[PDB]
DNA sequence: ACTTACATGCACAGGATGTATATATCTGACACGTGCCTGGAGACTAGGGAGTAATCCCCTTGGCGGTTAAAACGCGGGGGACAGCGCGTACGTGCGTTTAAGCGGTGCTAGAGCTGTCTACGACCAATTGAGCGGCCTCGGCACCGGGATTCTCCAGGGCGGCCAG
DNA sequence: ACTGGCCGCCCTGGAGAATCCCGGTGCCGAGGCCGCTCAATTGGTCGTAGACAGCTCTAGCACCGCTTAAACGCACGTACGCGCTGTCCCCCGCGTTTTAACCGCCAAGGGGATTACTCCCTAGTCTCCAGGCACGTGTCAGATATATACATCCTGTGCATGTAAG
């Protein structure tokens, strides 16, 4: 139950805390997020939900593969 | 007429010096009565080789052991070497 | 007089197998204690399976052994097994064996 | 004929082999690996009729088949 | 109504056969089986009835091991359900391919 | 000291079918293991045979039968016609 | 006049004929025996010396080596079942690399 | 310097063998292996040179053609890198599990 | 004691290469000891067997050869 | 702020089903009787294979020494093994329908089994010698070692095309 | 917007390094000769088991009628199998360094292949019973059916974190 904004907020921080062409992959956000955030254990789950979710709106946009694993960048 | 020897009172009897109060199937007898008759002729047929290579011409108790030494995995061997043993050295006294 | 089976002390034909090894076309000569010894063994590996397949039959409440004990014996002894790495059962069966990816 | 071993008769041997699911073109092949099997058995079991100089196949001419390619089988003689 | 779930009954029908020692395979169908390839060998051949039984339990003894191989195959390759590609290898590694 | 071999009547085969071509010690070394070997293995199936069916002698059909069971296909079907062979030209002179 | 030149051996038909008698096969040995034996021999011995001095040649060496005779067997399917479950020493093995590991 | 690419000498090396007849096994390592698994059967064993070297081509062929079959598995397993679990799967339908 | 590291992962990695073997996991070359060694076991022990029943102190080639054929193994180029 | 929805885990109700339980009964496979035929003794002979001590001497073990091929250790970075996610879909479960397997009785005989013939083929001992094995020289196919020449792998250095980053 | 930079992709020559191929040359094993044994061959004796004709009858195909049980066809829905992707580190390739296998060498003695002398085991034969077979009759371990107690599988409900709608 420890603080922490929204996985959309963090996703969002640890794609542009991230310097990078492909944006970010799955993979890479998640261990970013463990890191500089307390975070429970469904991190992962979570993580997995909200890029399925911001993909759909057009928050996030696509960059290599299809759905949660691939790799993926912000909409401008 | 028609005569067909067999294993099949042996097995019987080996079976009752070993569970008294158990008895056994026809089939399963056939089964016994043919494992009976491939050991017999694997172990001798070994033997007869044995022989051959050694340039003897006659099959001892020494060729059979060998011979049972060469077919039968570990313990097996053991034990039926001093089975083996056991009954030469009884049946030599008498 | 004593039969020869009961001077090596043995349950099975030392009579028979005798001549069985004369007439078989495997030497010359046999040896008077080549009988005795093989007897000897092929009665013990019967005893071997028998004890097991006693067992085998006991455990399912049973007091005929049928072939399907007579399996369950011999590929649950591990130098049976082996010995018989070759051979097939009538009516045997297979043993239980359930792999463990498979299993819920 | 051959299509007479059927589905439901592979597929209880399969389950007793401990084969839990199965493609369904497993089933044409094991009709194609059991002819093979059956062809090399009685091709010697047949070459054992004739050499007894006899028109009909005995057991024992299956038996010692299979005991000359190492596949034994108890509860017939042999 | 009552459905289960696909490998429950799968499952309960291996724990089953293995668990029984009848022979699997329709005897009559067999039967004519083995007389079509016998024909090929010898014409008019005849059969005793055990020398049928020999080679149907000598037959499904060698299908049934053959599987217990195929489904290790399958196992390795981390799948569940035995494909053609398993009983290849499994055979192949035996012996005597196709 | 004598061992006697098939080592003189293998190099007159290999003579025959390619006159221009000998063969090392080990190769001949390995032959000579085959022949032996395919001699017992003819020989030890013909005398099953013949007791299978209560004979005490062997003949050329215990022989035969033995070929069919042992070589595999066509290597079975021309052995059996060099058998066949070789036994009339024997019985003719 | 020779026994194997009457049935138009290369192969001892002599030889064999002693080593039938010597070696505890039957009581009695038939004459067309012998016979039909070394041809057989002599036949198996003649089609592994004829594709051997081929894989020599194809190597451009005229005398025969233990490679040559693993490399003729293993190349013609029927010798290569009939010896299926022999080592041939100093043979080596028939060049074969799964398609898989190839690059592209 | 000059470096290739992980694979490609392997290929080369690969076939290289296949090509000839050698023995692989150092001769005098593989002799002293024969006689300390000789010495759990009979003490102060003596051999023939050509009873060891008879040994060692039967147990490198043994092996080599474990290696193939070996092989094959890993591949089967979609992979070409052969493994532990991928030499007991061979043995294992070969026999002499244990 | 320890001579059964003799067999080097050099020596185990050309036979595989003679298989056909690419690539190989660490685990295999200690795995592959211990087969090779049950094989020599099981071979040794039959060759021996032949060697006390001729009543001779010296394992000869031709018991290996029995040996080796006695386990489904024929070896051609020594005898027999 | 509260309510609703996924999506996960997990407890546990649930009847619904399939397992195994006990007791009553029936069916027929097996273990044990009897006469009856054939091998297993029992006793003894003679021929010779196998046990014996003792003979060469072939071949294993043993030691040494220098050369160096080969095993060992370390060291990077790449190509692989592996985990995860999304998608298509073959495989399973289940019920209703269809086919022929399985079971029974019975006729009719091809063929396996057995007995009894006696002709012919194979072990048997003996005698003669030439086929085939154990040394003994050469010499040429082949192993050994030198210099070109062909093939293959690769990593830079371009030029084409993608899209933040601004 | 637009530009600018970085980062991809495909191919495209040459430098680096193996492989095939040509060449001359040292050489050890293959091929042939030819000595001398002992195994093969011709010649005839027997003695039997295999060829062969005749028989009885166990057993195989073969047809028919019959229920039901097993196959089969069909259709849903799921979870399993293939593809793609991304990351970590295990395996590779390489150069130095250190081990010791390998070779060529000489030296001692276990024990292997072979010798005669001869004992002691084994095959061969006639001769009586009895052990082991085929042959039967009756108890009973096993199979079955209905009742039912126990074990297994599977939904459906509630519930910490989340994310929206108001």
């Amino acid at each position: 139950s420890a603080s922490h904004p929204t996985y959309s907020e963090m996703i969002a921080a640890a794609i542009r805390a991230e310097k990078s062409r492909g944006g970010s992959s799955r993979q890479s956000i998640q261990k970013y997020i463990k890191s500089h955030y307390k975070v429970g254990h469904n991190a992962d789950l979570q993580i997995k939900l909200s890029i399925r979710r911001l993909l759909a709106a057009g928050v996030l946009k696509q960059t290599k593969g299809v759905g949660a694993s691939g790799s993926f960048r912000l909409a401008k | 007429r028609k005569r067909k020897e067999s294993y099949a009172i042996y097995i019987y009897k080996v079976l009752k010096q070993v569970h008294p109060d158990t008895g056994i199937s026809s089939k399963a007898m056939s089964i016994m009565n043919s494992f009976v008759n491939d050991i017999f002729e694997r172990i001798a047929a070994e033997a007869s080789r044995l022989a051959h290579y050694n340039k003897r011409s006659t099959i001892t108790s020494r060729e059979i052991q060998t011979a049972v030494r060469l077919l039968l995995p570990g313990e097996l061997a053991k034990h039926a070497v001093s089975e083996g043993t056991k009954a030469v050295t009884k049946y030599t006294s008498s | 007089a004593k039969s020869r089976s009961n001077r090596a002390g043995l349950q099975f034909p030392v009579g028979r197998i005798h001549r069985l090894l004369r007439k078989g076309n495997y030497a010359e000569r046999v040896g008077a204690g080549a009988p005795v010894y093989l007897a000897a063994v092929m009665e013990y590996l019967a005893a071997e399976v028998l004890e097991l397949a006693g067992n085998a039959a006991r455990d399912n409440k049973k007091t005929r052994i049928i072939p399907r004990h007579l399996q369950l014996a011999i590929r649950n002894d591990e130098e049976l097994n082996k010995l018989l790495s070759g051979v097939t059962i009538a009516q045997g069966g297979v043993l239980p064996n359930i792999q463990a990816v498979l299993l819920p | 004929n051959i299509q007479g071993i059927t589905k439901p008769a592979i597929r209880r041997l399969a389950r007793r082999g401990g084969v839990k699911r199965i493609s369904g073109l497993i089933y044409e092949e094991t009709r194609g690996v059991l002819k093979v099997f059956l062809e090399n058995v009685i091709r010697d079991a047949v070459t054992y009729t004739e050499h007894a100089k006899r028109k009909t196949v005995t057991a024992m001419d299956v038996v010692y088949a299979l005991k000359r390619q190492g596949r034994t089988l108890y509860g017939f003689g042999g | 109504p009552h459905r289960y779930r696909p490998g429950t009954v799968a499952l309960r029908e291996i724990r089953r056969y293995q668990k029984s020692t009848e022979l699997l395979i329709r005897k009559l169908p067999f039967q004519r089986l083995v007389r079509e390839i016998a024909q090929d060998f010898k014409t008019d051949l005849r059969f005793q009835s055990s020398a049928v039984m020999a080679l149907q339990e000598a037959s499904e003894a060698y299908l049934v091991g053959l599987f217990e191989d195929t489904n290790l195959c399958a196992i390795h390759a981390k799948r569940v359900t035995i494909m053609p590609k398993d009983i290849q290898l499994a055979r192949r590694i035996r012996g005597e391919r196709a």
